[PDB]
């Protein structure tokens, strides 16, 4: 048929045209690190955590956005890709606040886990960090924007899934901030989901605040009855 | 001949000169292409 | 370095140091610590329950 | 404190396949409910679709 | 066959009204050879124009030096149903660069004719010229020239006795250096923030309004009608192989006569500086360093500038890159660390903030360089800064991160002893 | 170094959604032309020009101006907010009658731009980012303005004043204070960026049409 042959760590795999490097790695069972990529959202490509080396290619490519080409050998664990991951994690952690004990996303943080699995174990940042003022978007989503890593997942979800275009970015460079630019509540029947998509403790549940840690909780798989969707 | 500088009319441009020239140019333009809808939100 | 009876300390201003992160509860080899927390009246992250079973503690 | 009386409240077992877990449950005499594995279906991603000429996939911000 | 370059005859230049001493208007442009036999070039077909551009050896005048014929041929695919556009990059963001401003204010008609010729070559329906927002009078002059071209029938309906329809639009930016990047320029035209998009797709597939597009520099567009009229062989006669033609140079900084001048491509840097800029202030011995291709190119010291040529390959061999051919010279009386730190501060102030490496790392490098200027650091931090620059370079969405990493690398490579001396002085006087 | 300008809006008696703003009918005709410049599926492309036009009508951009532009183009207000806070030429706060922008980038800093900055500072009695008490001038430090050959230079209300000495900028300031407009361009009489005494190029008359046209054309 129309399937093309690519290689993940030298292992052959047949993929459809338009498949990205990230999905090609997924088909073999390797999960590429990510912060801005979501399956249900449009591709952003700004967090650069998915950078991976293509064999016989001098430049690393963004796996979440780059379509795979026939005969490409993706080197998921090569030295170049690991160094790229370490550099990106260092940049992400340079201005991040030391809020882990008081952050609700302590044991459930993709930033924490991906720093432990793909980043370095120390810092060489000898400067001062930046701090931004928090935003009020209603009584459901608690906002602490110093923890924001500017992945723009919340903006994409609000625009594409919820159909609400009130979220965005203001400023430029290091002081670019995610918010509304006016005092306004982000109130929609799907508003709480931005808590789930946010990889960090920038957006958290307000009624759930400070009540439990993830390792304590017992998970019961069940069904909603608040409507007839099930 | 050469010694004379001949770009002095930019000395007499106002605040609205650019948009006025655009308004004058509007009648010289070919009809615009259409994507089929009013906007991507339509 | 001697370890004796447990104590909860506070800052010089008089406010307690504990911010209910539950790291001590997580690491406790005997599960001797029980913690419950909620936002305070002024929004602070503080504990409402902090129990140590001294007969389960291994010090 | 939270008190319980059933000894199996914390018992969770790990298995490689559904068949292994079913065999373990049947040989141990436990009535079981099996739930089929949920796998996220593969999706069609296209970065260029963000800048569409006429489709609605065109994004207003990035 | 030629071995020496850098004595370009006056009659052999393209931008004959660079200094604005003639009439930039339609009559004045027609006097200097503009809009001559444009109908013939239009009727000779897009394939012929593309071939002439290919044989000309014309490379990217924006700073990257990509062969322009190859890109304009990338646009040569059959129609797909969407319109096709040409976008002329007139952002002029690079510090030290002033050539496009001069060729827009004093010779707009060459730019308009280049727009028409390139649009015919790529089959575009219209040309969007993204002028810098600060260049208001230049934009007004361009609009007046476009009005004159419309009145004379040189552009617009049928554009000639040629049968081709072509529109030229002028859109103004609003203070953004990143909007010079081609994809960020496309985003800015569409009414969004000037944040670049990822590649692929390339503009020839998905560009402005999602349509096939080519983004070209003002100089690249403006030299094209002259290339078509005089032939690609004439243009390739100048300069070395793969570095052919003539170039506009902006010499600024510590020179007696800072100026813009058009000269043959592979001219020696010293020869150009002495012949046109009046030499280095205080004499050639007074020279300390040169930034040859705008703020995004690494500096080189006197020993390299002694016998280096001014083109892509020779400057790449000198570990710099030709860039935009904007020469910024510094004598031995200036704090080179302060100048590099000022450039890094500019890059911190100009990054769009989309991708984390550029955003956070350039902020970090700015803070580190600010500390370096005073000597408040330790010698072990120089290598750490080098590693930070390497972590930025090659990991960002666009080349602004590379353009911020390269000056730091050049400063370290050529003046590490000065940084260490500053650190020792600060430690001595602070204890 | 630091920005110093906020990117969050808090309502003010002089800057709130009910602040009166509207477009003049001539500006409405200009808006019609600007919109007509674009294909009839993508009208958001006119956000940057029209916003600019609003500033040209008001001197600055109140939140009501952004709301009106968003309403006119039928784009969400947040996109207009993003555009207004991204581009530095937009004044989201009131600015003086004469906005003075001094370039301090390295090519201009090399040719003594600090002397010009301090001369303006002394003449106006204001600091780098302040405005005069009579609301006549605003001083602002900007990046490279594309006139590096004519450094040092400043930009005042769309006009480039180049090759400045401190005396030159003082004469410009007090001529603006007098009431009439100083003539733009470089000082020192070099006529737009050729060598000051060199004249090493474009010396003989330029060649006309057909000078070097190839055969068969
Ligand atoms: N003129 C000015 O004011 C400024 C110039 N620059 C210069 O711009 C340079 C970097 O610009 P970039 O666009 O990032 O370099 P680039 O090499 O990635 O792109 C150059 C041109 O070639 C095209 N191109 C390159 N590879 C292609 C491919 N495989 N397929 C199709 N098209 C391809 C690109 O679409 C682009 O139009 C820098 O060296 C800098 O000196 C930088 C800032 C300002
Ligand atoms: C950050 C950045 C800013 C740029 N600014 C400009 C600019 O202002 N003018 C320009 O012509 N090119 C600029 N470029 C280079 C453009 O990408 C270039 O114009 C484009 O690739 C095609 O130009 P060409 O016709 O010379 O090949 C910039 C590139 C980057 C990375
Ligand atoms: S978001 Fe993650 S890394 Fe940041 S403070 Fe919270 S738990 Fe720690
Ligand atoms: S608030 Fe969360 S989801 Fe939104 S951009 Fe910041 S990190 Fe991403
Ligand atoms: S919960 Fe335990 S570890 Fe955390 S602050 Fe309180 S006492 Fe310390
Ligand atoms: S490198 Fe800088 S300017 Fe370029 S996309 Fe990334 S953040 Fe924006
Ligand atoms: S996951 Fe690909 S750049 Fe963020
Ligand atoms: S450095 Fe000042 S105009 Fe360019
Ligand atoms: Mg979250």
């Amino acid at each position: 048929s129309n399937l093309i042959e690519v290689f993940v760590d030298g292992q052959s795999v047949m993929v459809e045209p338009g498949t990205t490097v990230l999905q090609a790695c997924e088909k073999v069972g390797m999960q590429i690190p990510r912060f801005c990529y979501h399956e249900r959202l449009s591709v952003a490509g700004n967090c650069r955590m998915c950078l991976v080396e293509i064999e016989k290619a001098p430049k690393v490519v963004a796996a979440c956005a780059m379509p795979v080409m026939k005969g490409w050998n993706i080197l998921t664990n090569s030295e170049k890709s690991k160094k790229a991951r370490e550099g990106v994690m260092e940049f992400l952690l340079a201005n991040h606040p030391l809020d882990c004990p008081i952050c609700d996303q302590g044991g459930e943080c993709d930033l924490q886990d991906q720093s432990m699995m793909f980043g370095s174990d120390r810092s060489r940042f000898l400067e001062g960090k930046r701090a931004v003022e928090d935003k009020n978007i209603g009584p459901l989503v608690k906002t602490i924007m110093t923890r924001c890593i500017q992945c723009t997942r919340c903006i994409r979800f609000a625009s594409e899934i919820a159909g609400v275009d009130d979220l965005g970015t203001t400023g430029r460079g290091n002081d670019m901030q995610v918010g509304t630019y006016i005092e306004k509540m982000f109130m929609s029947e799907l508003s709480g989901n931005i808590i789930d998509i946010c990889p960090v403790g920038a957006l958290t549940s307000k009624p759930y605040a400070f009540t439990a840690r993830p390792w304590e909780t017992r998970k019961t798989e069940s069904i909603d009855v608040m409507d007839a969707v099930g | 001949d050469n010694s004379t500088y001949r770009n002095l009319q930019h000395h007499e441009y106002s605040t609205y000169t650019f948009l006025d020239l655009n308004v004058e140019l509007s009648k010289f333009r070919m009809p615009q292409p259409s994507s089929g809808r009013q906007s991507p939100r339509h | 370095r001697f370890r004796g009876e447990h104590a909860l300390r506070r800052y010089p201003s008089g406010e307690e140091r504990c911010i209910a992160c539950k790291l001590c509860e997580a690491v406790c080899p005997a599960q001797a610590i029980t913690i419950e927390a909620e936002p305070r009246a002024d929004g602070s992250r503080r504990t409402t329950r902090y129990d140590i079973d001294m007969t389960k503690c291994i010090y | 404190w939270s008190s319980t009386a059933d000894p199996l409240s914390n018992l969770v077992l790990t298995f490689s396949t559904k068949e292994d877990a079913v065999a373990f449950a049947e040989k141990n005499g436990w009535s079981f409910d099996v739930e089929e594995r949920k796998v996220p279906k593969p999706k069609s991603k296209s970065y260029g679709a963000n800048f569409s000429w006429n489709k609605r996939t065109r994004v207003s911000t990035k | 066959k030629k071995t020496s370059f850098g004595s370009l005859k006056d009659e052999d230049r393209i931008f004959t009204n660079l200094y604005g001493r003639h009439d930039w208007r339609l009559k004045g442009a027609q006097s200097r050879g503009d809009w001559y036999k444009t109908k013939e070039i239009l009727l000779k077909g897009p394939d012929w124009i593309l071939g002439e551009v290919k044989t000309s050896g014309l490379r990217g005048r924006g700073g990257a030096g990509f062969p322009t014929g190859l890109k304009w041929s990338f646009m040569n695919k059959p129609s797909d149903g969407r319109p096709k556009y040409l976008v002329v990059n007139a952002d002029e963001g690079e510090p030290g660069t002033c050539k496009d401003r001069e060729i827009i204010r004093h010779d707009p008609h060459k730019l308009v004719e280049g727009c028409l010729v390139g649009g015919r070559a790529m089959g575009a329906r219209a040309a969007y010229i993204y002028i810098r927002g600060e260049f208001y009078n230049e934009a007004s002059n361009l609009q007046v020239a476009i009005r004159e071209a419309y009145e004379a029938g040189l552009i617009g309906k049928n554009a000639c006795g040629s049968g081709y329809d072509f529109d030229v639009f002028v859109v103004r930016g609003a203070g953004a250096y990143i909007c010079g990047e081609e994809t960020a320029l496309i985003e800015s035209i569409e009414g969004k923030q000037g944040k670049p998009r990822l590649k692929p797709p390339f503009p020839a597939d998905v560009g402005v309004f999602g349509c096939p597009t080519t983004v070209a520099n003002v100089e690249t567009v403006a030299v094209s009608p002259t290339i078509c009229r005089r032939g690609g062989a004439w243009f390739a006669s100048f300069g070395r192989e793969r570095n052919s033609g003539t170039k506009l140079f902006n010499i600024s900084g510590h020179v007696n006569h800072p100026c813009t001048v058009e000269e043959e491509m592979s001219v020696p840097l010293k020869e150009l500086i002495e012949k046109h800029a009046g030499g280095v202030i205080g004499g050639w011995d007074n020279l300390l360093a040169v930034i040859p291709g705008g703020s995004s190119t690494p500096l080189i010291p006197k020993s390299v500038c002694e016998t280096v040529l001014m083109d892509f390959d020779a400057l790449v061999q000198a570990q710099t890159g030709l860039g935009t051919a904007a020469v910024i010279v510094m004598d031995r009386s200036t704090d080179i660390v302060k100048a590099i730190a000022r450039l890094i501060e500019f890059y911190k102030h100009e990054s769009c903030g989309q991708c984390t490496p550029c955003r956070e790392g350039v902020d970090w490098m700015n803070k580190v360089m600010a500390r370096f200027v005073k000597g408040d650091a330790r010698p072990a931090e120089i290598d750490s800064l080098w590693e930070i620059s390497k972590q930025i370079e090659g990991h960002t969405i666009c080349a602004l991160g590379d353009g911020a990493a390269w000056p730091v690398q050049g400063l370290i490579r050529h003046f590490r002893p000065e940084l260490e001396e500053r650190m020792q002085q600060f430690a001595l006087q602070h204890q | 170094g630091a920005g110093g300008a906020l990117f969050v809006h808090r309502d003010t008696p002089e800057n709130n959604p009910d602040t009166p703003f509207d477009f003049t009918p001539e500006n409405y005709k200009r808006i019609e032309a600007i919109v007509k410049n674009y294909p009839e599926g993508h009208k958001a492309a006119a956000v940057l020009p029209v916003l600019d036009l609003a500033q040209r009508q008001n001197g600055w951009l109140p939140i009501s101006a952004m709301n009106k532009v968003a309403e006119i183009l039928q784009v969400p207000p947040m996109r207009v907010y993003e555009v207004a806070t991204f581009y530095t030429m937009y004044n989201r706060k009131p600015v003086g009658k004469y906005h003075i922008q001094v370039c301090t980038t390295t090519p201009c800093m090399l040719r003594n731009s600090d002397s010009i900055l301090e001369a303006i500072q002394k003449k106006l009695g204001i600091k780098v980012g302040e405005t005069t008490p009579d609301k006549l001038f605003t001083l602002i430090e900007v990046e490279c303005l594309g006139a590096c050959v004519n450094a040092p230079m400043v930009q005042i209300n769309d006009n480039y004043y180049e090759d400045l000495t401190p005396k030159d900028i003082e004469e410009i300031i007090d001529e603006l204070k007098a009431g009439k407009i100083p003539k733009p361009g470089p000082r020192s009489g070099r006529f737009s960026c050729e060598p000051a005494g060199g004249l090493t190029s474009l010396t003989e008359p330029p060649k006309g049409p057909g000078f070097g046209v190839q055969a068969g054309l």
